[PDB]
């Protein structure tokens, strides 16, 4: 719609002001910051950081909707049967008695 | 300018006396460039050593700006003369074409050479250095001319139709500027007069905003390649 | 000589490698059996038995191509996540 | 498999050829506003949002030669079909669609995030990035699902009351000069005001979905765009 | 040598007797799109190298100064430590299609010739394979022309149940 | 001049095309066979006996 | 029925069949003609356009290993359900 | 006993059921007019304007009815 | 003056259309093309006998056996197969004899 | 076991719910007129303009519900 | 194998479907009489024109009534 | 006993009723526009905006109106 603008550096909160899934991720517990996903969204929306929520959803899509859709439908493994057809293992070798031709040399 | 069977047999004449001079200019080339930059990087202003970062305020995307990331050495004269720099900015020109060239050869392995004959049939995008006579290199400063005249028309009606119907004027000054910067060439435009268009067209577009298109009409009538 | 059992009902119960294979031996004995009447016709052998050999060679071509799978970690890693003893039990139950 | 065969447009091409070695204005356009897409002055955009043009006046040119040209009987709509239609809107909404991705500015999907900072991120706004996410695709699906739909209804229902009034016309007419005459007279003149009218609703029907039709991409292609203000 | 042009044969063909591979050639072809992925990887990481390297110092600056997404206090002085490393000493920062060259033909030269010489290996591994792959293989490589139907030529060994086939 | 030439030739071709298509084209794969290909198969090998 | 029949194509005049192997060798006849010359080096990117993507998909088709069965793309019926050969 | 039954007769019923769709779209658009003239009283001087958009509001809702009906003829000549 | 549409030729015309003004759509539509002719250009004979013939498949001549049987002659005769062969008949030549003269 | 069977009666059914489409149509004919009421009430000077625009609205609605009655007659006639 | 049957309690049913259609109907008639009145209270002196309008809406929606009402009849004796 | 059966045309059932969700999306599709046009004859000046609006509405009313018509399809085809 309007024009974006970056936040200045005295503009972006601190991050001990953001919230995770349960409560703020201060010290003594700062490492969990990188695991919960929530307390990285709130993080990045006061960053104005927004696209980092919305850019990689978008392409996921685009990428289901032109390359992986098809290639599953067309190429996919469906689900294995119960009685299933396992490999004996037993093809290929070649017979007894059979003389290969040299190879390069 | 359409190629010729002519102009292919005069470069196919001076093709490796031209390789060798293209060689010879490109050692003296990169001497000249090398003072230059050593210059630039040591006097520099901060901000264009640093390669400061100016983003469009639409899509975020960064371009040269003409303040920031251009500097003029006022002192330049004690390294380097203005033949020097004349010298290099036409090895600039020669370079880049033969570099193009050069980048389709290493592509296509073999497959080039059919288009080294279309290539070598016209002098537009052959260096001055495989003329070696006046009546040559008269004919490759014609065929560069006609280039110019077949790029340029597009490039200013580009520009004045885009100002034009997405912007007007705000004094009566800027519009005698605007008015009188497009005219034929067969007429004398005053610089004064046509000055604050300059300003104006900064309110509308600096170089730092300027289209991809509008960028390749450019470089087209600048004979700088584009593919 | 005997035809094997090739019919949808028999196929159902049947693994892939087993049903191509019985395909193919179909095929190479009608094959057969075209050329044996035809050489006691005496009639050529192409002029008859043409259609019987691109059946044969579209069989193999089918047998050919299939390689059953290797069981090794992940393959059955896989069946046995699928096929857990609730859907075991849900597969019995299912008269279908 | 290879099969070929020819569209239905010779006899409109040799028209084309006939009627169009000179020059000739066009004033009337079917989707006029993919020519002025600003409306407020000294707005301007860096972006190409006049490329579209060229393709939308020779795709409503194609539609038309087709689609209007199919009332008359027995003319065939040769790109009738279901997935020819998706190939299509696929071509032009996710060419669109990379060009405003290869711009390379994830900024521009700053505003897939609906909502303000007040609501919660990852149950609320989240979410609907989500649905806003597949409701492009949606909207790529529903504007070649109508585009199909439309003209396969109509041309079932135009088939099938052409039959019925085929029908009650040859097999019923002698009903003229028997005493059940009046009857027969009604039923007529309701074939006849249905006729016109089904034609009439064609006619518009066509029109208004090509406009819809370049109306969808003509907003895809808005949705992105920004504008700046001169000074 | 271009091995590309003689293994598209063998690859069509083992596709289309895919039936007849051996445990063996699955590996092989496993370890190839192992090695496949390993030279994607190595040749990502010399073009993000090369990128940070040529990147420009107003740049670095501010993808490796504040703010802190996380905070945590390592971030910051990875970053730090980063930038200074990058800043300290002279680095050539060129712009448009010179850069472009400087990242792209150094990781297109290693990567196609990663690929190359891998694909040399696995025509040594096949031509050492001792299955009918191997001996397509170098019955390929003699002759010039891949011989189609050859598993059944020679008889290659095939299921308990499916040896009917072969008895005559 | 060009464009009017071009057209003139442009509209006997398609005359001609029209013609042919809509009155002596016959439609292929006829239920009785008179008229119109039932189909043909093409790019077969030759002269490759080993590929069998 | 017949209603639905109107709305096919009415200009159908040849129809051509071709096995994919076939095409698909001749196609590989013809990209082996054109790049075996010296004149185009292996690293050559036209080389490489050429060879890597069909050779990656090659491998990644070999290296499949699925627990289903897959039905041949080019039976001669392939509109029964209950029968994938 | 695995037993397989074919009734021709269902697809009366699915198609009679789509046509119920219509009722919602018949009724949408008559809205889509008493709400027309209950504006056009209220501001004359845009009838004509009213009027268009009126015309599409139609249009994108009858879009909706052609569906279900697609479905109908689809089931009623399957 | 110099315009493309105006000065150049048809196919150069083309080629700068579609690479400096719609090349995106161009890309696209090349890709569209490529999966619809993997994935998309077969058509077995079950399938061209329901939907593949206007008035329904003639199975009183059978054309699709014709065409095949002329496939399988000409690719025979071209390419010198020995039908006959046991891997093509699954029993040895003299087997094959014996049935002969059995049946 | 392959067994198919044809049911006939079911040919009712599947008109009488083809049927149902014209309630939403009457509801939709009736909501106009009301309308209609209001706006001449509220600008009595425009009783004809708004007479054709419910005239128009009717029409539309009425092709509604006659879509869904050639199902109703064709499937009566199956 | 080929089984036919003949229900003949399913005309009952296609019937009962159809007189649903009659609500629809019945309906609309209240709706342009519940605005009547009210457009008669906003303007008393068109108690006349109102009045006639209401007479051709309810006429119009009886139309549709009607022509459900013919499916009913004949599915009952058919 | 076990007995299972196969009943071959049920999904025609299925197919219209998923069809019969239309009739609210159309529905709602006139709504919009039926306050669109009342409402841009007390506002014209922002006529303009309203709309966008109320396509965005229709963006977001047919966009259900094609999950329902989806399952027509897995349906119907299969
Ligand atoms: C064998 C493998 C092959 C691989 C496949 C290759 C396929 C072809 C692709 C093209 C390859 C290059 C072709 C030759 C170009 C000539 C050299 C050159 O760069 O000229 C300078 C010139 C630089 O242009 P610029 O705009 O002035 O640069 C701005 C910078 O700011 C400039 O900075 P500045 O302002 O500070 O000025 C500096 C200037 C100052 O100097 C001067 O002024 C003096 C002159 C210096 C340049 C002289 C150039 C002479 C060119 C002609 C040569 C003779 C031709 C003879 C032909 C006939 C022969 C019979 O000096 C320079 O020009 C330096 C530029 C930076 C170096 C670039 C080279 C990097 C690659 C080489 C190293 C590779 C290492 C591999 C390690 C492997 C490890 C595993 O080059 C060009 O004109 C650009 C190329 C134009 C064609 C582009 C085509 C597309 C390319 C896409 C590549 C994508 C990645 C690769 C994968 C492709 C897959 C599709
Ligand atoms: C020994 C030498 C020294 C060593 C080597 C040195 C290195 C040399 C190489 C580098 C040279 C660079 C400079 C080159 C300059 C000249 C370029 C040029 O061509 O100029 C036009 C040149 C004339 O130039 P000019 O007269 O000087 O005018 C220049 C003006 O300034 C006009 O200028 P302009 O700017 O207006 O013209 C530009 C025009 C240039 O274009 C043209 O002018 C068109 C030229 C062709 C026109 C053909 C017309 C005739 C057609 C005939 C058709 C057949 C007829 C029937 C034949 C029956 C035979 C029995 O447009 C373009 O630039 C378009 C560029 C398009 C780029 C395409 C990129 C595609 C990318 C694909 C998408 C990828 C996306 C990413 C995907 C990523 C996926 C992961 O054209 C010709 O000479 C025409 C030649 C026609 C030949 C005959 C027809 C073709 C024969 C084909 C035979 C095939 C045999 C095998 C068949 C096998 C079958 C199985
Ligand atoms: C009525 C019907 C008539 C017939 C119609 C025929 C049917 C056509 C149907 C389809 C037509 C549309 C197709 C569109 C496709 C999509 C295009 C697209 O997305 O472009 C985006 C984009 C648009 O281009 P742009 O740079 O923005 O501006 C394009 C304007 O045209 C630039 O214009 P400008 O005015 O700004 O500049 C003018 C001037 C400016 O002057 C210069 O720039 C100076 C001279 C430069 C020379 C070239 C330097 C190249 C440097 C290296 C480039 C990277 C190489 C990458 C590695 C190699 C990959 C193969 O440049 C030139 O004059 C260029 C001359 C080029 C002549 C060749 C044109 C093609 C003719 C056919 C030859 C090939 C036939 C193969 C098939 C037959 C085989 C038997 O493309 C690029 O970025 C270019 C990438 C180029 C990569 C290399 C080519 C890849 C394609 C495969 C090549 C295969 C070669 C096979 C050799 C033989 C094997 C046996
Ligand atoms: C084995 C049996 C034979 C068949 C072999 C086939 C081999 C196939 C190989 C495998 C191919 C696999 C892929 C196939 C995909 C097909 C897809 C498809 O069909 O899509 C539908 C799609 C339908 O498009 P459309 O919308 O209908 O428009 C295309 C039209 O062509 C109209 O478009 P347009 O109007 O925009 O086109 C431009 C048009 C612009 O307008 C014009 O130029 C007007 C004329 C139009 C002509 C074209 C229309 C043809 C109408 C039907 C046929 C006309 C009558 C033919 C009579 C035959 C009698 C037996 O200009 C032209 O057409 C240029 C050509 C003009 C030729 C003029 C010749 C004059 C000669 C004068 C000689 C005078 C001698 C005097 C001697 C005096 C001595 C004293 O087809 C296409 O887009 C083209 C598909 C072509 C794919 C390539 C096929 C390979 C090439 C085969 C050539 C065979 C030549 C040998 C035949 C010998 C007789 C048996
Ligand atoms: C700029 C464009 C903007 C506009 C976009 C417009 C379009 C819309 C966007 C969306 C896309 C739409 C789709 C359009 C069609 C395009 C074509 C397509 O879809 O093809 C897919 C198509 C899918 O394949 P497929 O044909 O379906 O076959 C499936 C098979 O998997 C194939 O088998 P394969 O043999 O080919 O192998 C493929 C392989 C591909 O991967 C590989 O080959 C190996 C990896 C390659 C890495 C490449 C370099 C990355 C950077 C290296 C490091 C740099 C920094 C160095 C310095 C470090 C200092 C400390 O992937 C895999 O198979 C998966 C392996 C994963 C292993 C995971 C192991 C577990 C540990 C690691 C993960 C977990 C870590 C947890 C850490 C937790 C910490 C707390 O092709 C592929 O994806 C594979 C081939 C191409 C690979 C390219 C690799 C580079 C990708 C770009 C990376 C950089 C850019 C992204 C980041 C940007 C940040 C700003
Ligand atoms: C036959 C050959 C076939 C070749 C195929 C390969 C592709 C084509 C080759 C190249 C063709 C020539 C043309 C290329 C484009 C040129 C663009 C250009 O003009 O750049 C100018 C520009 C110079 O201008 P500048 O002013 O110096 O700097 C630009 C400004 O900063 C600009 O400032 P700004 O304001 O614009 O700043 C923004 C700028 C900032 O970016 C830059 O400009 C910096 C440079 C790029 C950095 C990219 C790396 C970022 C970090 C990646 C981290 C990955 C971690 C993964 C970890 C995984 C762990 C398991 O852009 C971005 O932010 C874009 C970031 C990239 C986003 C990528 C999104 C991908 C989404 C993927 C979706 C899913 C895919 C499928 C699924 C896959 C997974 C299953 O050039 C560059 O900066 C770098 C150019 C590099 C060219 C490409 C080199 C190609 C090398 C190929 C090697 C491999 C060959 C394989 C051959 C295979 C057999 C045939
Ligand atoms: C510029 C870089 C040059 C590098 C040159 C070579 C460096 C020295 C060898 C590197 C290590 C090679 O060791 C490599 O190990 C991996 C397992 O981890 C093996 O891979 C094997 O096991 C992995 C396990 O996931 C399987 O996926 C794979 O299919 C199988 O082949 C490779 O077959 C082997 O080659």
């Amino acid at each position: 719609g309007e024009l974006f603008v970056r936040p200045k550096l005295e503009e972006i909160p601190p991050a001990d002001q953001c919230r995770g899934f349960f409560g703020p991720l201060n010290d003594s517990l700062k490492f969990l910051r990188l695991l919960d996903i929530k307390w990285m969204m709130n993080r990045a929306v006061a960053m104005r950081r927004e696209y980092l929520i919305a850019t990689p959803t978008l392409f996921t899509f685009i990428w289901m909707f032109t390359w992986k859709g098809a290639v599953i439908y067309f190429w996919g493994d469906r689900a294995p049967p119960r009685r299933m057809d396992w490999n004996t293992e037993e093809t290929g070798r070649l017979p007894l008695g059979f003389k290969p031709t040299p190879a390069p040399l | 300018m359409q190629g010729s069977w002519s102009v292919l047999k005069k470069n196919c004449s001076n093709f490796f006396p031209g390789l060798l001079a293209f060689a010879q200019q490109t050692q003296e080339a990169y001497g000249i460039w090398l003072r230059i930059y050593n210059r630039q990087q040591k006097y520099g202003p901060t901000d264009f050593v640093e390669q400061s970062e100016t983003f469009s305020p639409d899509y975020h995307k960064r371009f040269h700006s003409q303040d920031k990331n251009m500097w003029v050495d006022k002192e330049l004269c004690t390294e380097v003369s203005q033949k020097e720099v004349a010298r290099l900015m036409t090895y600039k020109l020669d370079m880049w074409r033969m570099a193009h060239c050069a980048g389709a050869l290493l592509a296509t392995g073999g497959y080039a050479i059919p288009f080294g004959l279309f290539w070598l049939a016209n002098d537009t995008w052959v260096p001055s250095s495989f003329n070696l006579t006046g009546e040559e290199l008269r004919a490759w400063r014609e065929a560069q001319d006609l280039y110019r005249y077949r790029s340029a028309p597009s490039y200013l009606t580009d520009t004045k139709w885009h100002f034009d119907f997405h912007a007007y004027p705000w004094n009566e000054t800027q519009e005698r500027a605007w008015d009188d910067l497009f005219e034929k060439n067969d007429v004398r435009r005053d610089p004064k007069v046509v000055r604050p268009a300059a300003e104006m067209y900064d309110g509308f577009i600096k170089f730092e905003l300027i289209r991809r298109k509008s960028l390749r009409h450019l470089c087209r009538s600048m004979n700088i390649p584009t593919f | 000589f005997h035809f094997h059992d090739v019919s949808n009902d028999a196929i159902k119960g049947m693994p892939p490698s087993e049903a191509l294979h019985k395909h193919l031996e179909n095929a190479q004995l009608a094959h057969r059996i075209c050329l044996a009447k035809a050489l006691k016709a005496g009639e050529p052998p192409v002029e008859k038995c043409a259609l019987t050999w691109g059946e044969v060679l579209i069989r193999y071509q089918a047998w050919s191509e299939y390689r059953p799978p290797f069981q090794d970690s992940v393959a059955q890693a896989k069946y046995k996540k699928y096929w857990s003893k609730k859907r075991q039990e849900e597969d019995d139950k299912n008269p279908f | 498999m290879f099969l070929f065969f020819f569209c239905d447009l010779f006899w409109l091409r040799l028209l084309l050829c006939m009627y169009y070695c000179v020059w000739s204005r066009l004033c009337f356009i079917v989707y006029f506003n993919c020519l002025m897409l600003i409306f407020d002055f000294l707005l301007f955009c860096l972006f190409d949002l006049y490329l579209f043009v060229g393709l939308c006046l020779f795709l409503l040119l194609w539609f038309m030669l087709f689609n209007l040209y199919s009332l008359i009987l027995y003319y065939c709509i040769t790109y009738l079909n279901l997935y020819l239609l998706f190939c299509i809107v696929f071509l032009l909404y996710i060419a669109f669609l990379f060009l405003f991705c290869f711009l390379c500015d994830f900024f521009l999907f700053n505003n897939l995030l609906v909502g303000d900072s007040f609501m919660d991120v990852f149950f609320i706004r989240f979410l609907l990035c989500f649905l806003e996410c597949f409701s492009l695709l949606c909207r790529c699906l529903s504007t070649f699902l109508r585009l199909f739909c439309n003209l396969l209804s109509s041309h079932f229902l135009l088939l099938m009351f052409f039959d019925f009034f085929y029908f009650i016309f040859v097999f019923f007419f002698y009903g003229v000069f028997c005493y059940w005459f009046i009857l027969f007279i009604f039923v007529f003149c309701f074939c006849l005001l249905f006729y016109v009218f089904l034609y009439l609703l064609d006619l518009f029907a066509a029109i208004l979905q090509l406009f819809i039709f370049c109306n969808m991409i003509l907003q895809l292609i808005m949705d992105f765009l920004l504008f700046l203000l001169f000074v | 040598t271009k091995y590309e042009l003689k293994m598209q044969y063998f690859d069509e063909w083992m596709i289309r007797w895919r039936k007849f591979q051996t445990e063996s050639d699955w590996e092989i072809e496993k370890g190839r799109q192992w090695w496949r992925r390993f030279n994607m990887a190595v040749s990502g990481a010399l073009f993000c190298g090369l990128v940070l390297y040529t990147s420009g110092t107003a740049t670095l600056k501010r993808q490796y100064g504040l703010p802190h997404f996380f905070d945590i206090g390592v971030d910051g002085q990875a970053k730090e430590t980063m930038l200074k490393t990058l800043t300290s000493r002279w680095r050539y920062t060129p712009q448009g299609y010179g850069r472009v060259l400087i990242t792209g033909v150094p990781t297109y030269i290693l990567f196609v010739t990663l690929e190359h010489y891998r694909e040399r290996r696995r025509m040594q591994q096949y031509l050492q394979q001792n299955t009918v792959f191997g001996e397509q293989m170098r019955r390929l490589l003699s002759t010039g022309k891949i011989e189609e139907y050859l598993p059944v030529n020679i008889k290659a060994t095939l299921p308990a149940s499916q040896q009917a086939i072969y008895n005559y | 001049e060009i464009q009017s030439r071009k057209k003139y030739f442009q509209t006997l071709g398609y005359l001609v095309a029209f013609i042919y298509l809509y009155f002596l084209m016959p439609k292929e794969k006829s239920f009785s066979g008179l008229s119109g290909p039932d189909g043909h198969w093409i790019m077969l090998p030759k002269g490759r006996p080993e590929l069998f | 029925s017949n209603p639905a029949d109107h709305f096919r194509p009415n200009l159908k005049a040849l129809t051509l069949y071709a096995e994919r192997q076939h095409y698909v060798d001749r196609w590989l006849h013809v990209k082996e003609r054109w790049l075996a010359p010296w004149y185009l080096p292996w690293w050559s990117p036209l080389f490489q356009l050429g060879t890597w993507y069909s050779q990656r998909s090659r491998n990644l088709f070999l290296v499949e290993n699925h627990l289903s069965y897959r039905p041949y793309k080019f039976r001669r019926n392939d509109e029964d359900r209950n029968n994938p050969y | 006993s695995t037993v397989a039954i074919s009734v021709q007769g269902l697809h009366y019923v699915g198609t009679g059921l789509a046509a119920i769709a219509l009722a919602g779209v018949g009724l949408g658009i008559g809205t889509i007019f008493g709400n027309l003239l209950v504006a056009c009283a209220r501001q004359p001087n845009l009838t004509k304007m009213l009027f268009n958009y009126a015309i599409l509001g139609f249009a994108l809702t009858e879009a909706i009815g052609l569906f279900a009906l697609m479905l109908a003829f689809l089931m009623l000549f399957s | 003056v110099y315009t493309r549409w105006k000065c150049d030729r048809l196919p150069v015309f083309q080629l700068k259309l579609f690479t400096q003004e719609y090349p995106m759509h161009a890309a696209v539509g090349i890709f569209t093309i490529i999966f619809l002719w993997k994935h998309m250009s077969h058509c077995s004979e079950e399938t061209e006998r329901k939907y593949g013939w206007w008035a329904g498949y003639p199975y009183w001549r059978d054309p699709i056996a014709r065409r095949n049987e002329t496939k399988y002659k000409q690719m025979i005769i071209n390419n010198d197969v020995d039908i006959t062969h046991p891997k093509w008949t699954g029993c040895s030549v003299e087997q094959l004899e014996e049935l002969s003269r059995v049946v």
